[PDB]
Formats: C-alpha cells, structure tokens, sequence
C-alpha cells in the first residue's frame, strides 16, 4: 500500500 | 552507498510511503516504512527527502517497526516535520 500523505 | 541517518524538515506533501509491520514489504526482507514516491513539486523535495529513505521518526513519533497506518496518521498530525530517516 502507498499513501500520499 | 551505505547507510547515513538524516533529519529532513518538510513544510499534500508529494511523498508516497510504503511498508510497515504486518504489511507488504517495500523491499526484500525489510518491514520498515519507506518513501516510495517523491513528487518534484512538494515541500519534501526542497527539504531533500529521497525515494527509498526509511522512516525512523516523525516529530518524536517512533516509526521503527510501526505498522503502516501508524505512519500515515503520524504524518498528517505532525506545520513542521522533523523527519528522521536512514538513507543508503
């Protein structure tokens, strides 16, 4: 999972 | 290229993060939380954050061995981001 913050 | 600890200070923020305990690793065997993406027009770029940096601490919040959601929440709750990382 990749989260852009 | 070997490891070096640095503190990066950021002012979205154009970083994607990957990994974490109990989550799909970012690389090989490491369960750490990593910078997966850096968008050239973000405060983190001008702060010098780099793809592959391993997150160790976000504003006192220890992320070594933290789960993914912990890092997401720590990052949103941090104007100034003293971001401690390990870089190769």
């Amino acid at each position: 999972i990749e989260s852009k913050v | 290229i070997e490891e070096e600890e640095l503190t990066l200070t950021i002012l979205g923020l154009g970083i994607s993060i990957a990994g974490g305990k109990g989550s799909t690793p970012y690389k090989g065997d490491d369960e750490g939380i990593f910078i997966s993406r850096v968008s050239e027009e973000g405060p983190a770029a001008r702060a010098g954050v780099r793809v592959g940096d391993k997150l160790l601490e976000v504003n006192g919040v220890a992320l070594q061995g933290a789960e993914h959601h912990e890092a997401v929440e720590a990052l949103r709750g941090a104007t100034a981001v003293q971001m401690r990382v390990w870089r190769e």
